[PDB]
């Protein structure tokens, strides 16, 4: 039933509360300001479990520490070492991210589909 | 072409 139904677009904040563990997902981008996107989400971590992240998604901020021009490392540095709780802004932005990954689309509802 | 695990 949910299928059909449009992802939202407008930035959400989630908190992860993940003690001295990962926070379970992959980031890719950081490249002359490209902006840093959830690419893949670990099965059973911290992200998963919030059910609040998706890949496709953008890391507008962590901590209040805006991450929307960062660069990849400075990215992963700023997410291992945020601390025991974890506050990021996020906005799900399928179409930049679908440029990373092959064979991948946009489709009406805004969904990423790969071919 | 990185990709991090965090």
């Amino acid at each position: 039933f949910l299928g059909e139904e449009d992802i939202p677009r407008e930035p959400r904040r989630i908190v992860i509360h993940r003690g001295s563990t990962g926070l379970g997902f992959n980031i890719v981008g950081g490249e002359d300001g490209e902006g840093i996107f959830i690419s893949f989400i670990l099965a059973g971590g911290p992200a998963d479990l919030s059910g609040e992240l998706r890949k496709g998604d953008q890391i507008l901020s962590v901590n209040g520490v805006d991450l929307r021009n960062a660069s990849h490392e400075q990215a992963a540095i700023a997410l291992k070492n945020a601390g025991q709780t974890v506050t990021i802004i996020a906005q799900y932005k399928p179409e930049e991210y679908s440029r990373f990954e092959a064979n991948s689309r946009v489709d009406s509802s805004g969904r990423i589909v790969t071919d | 072409k990185k990709e991090t695990w965090v």
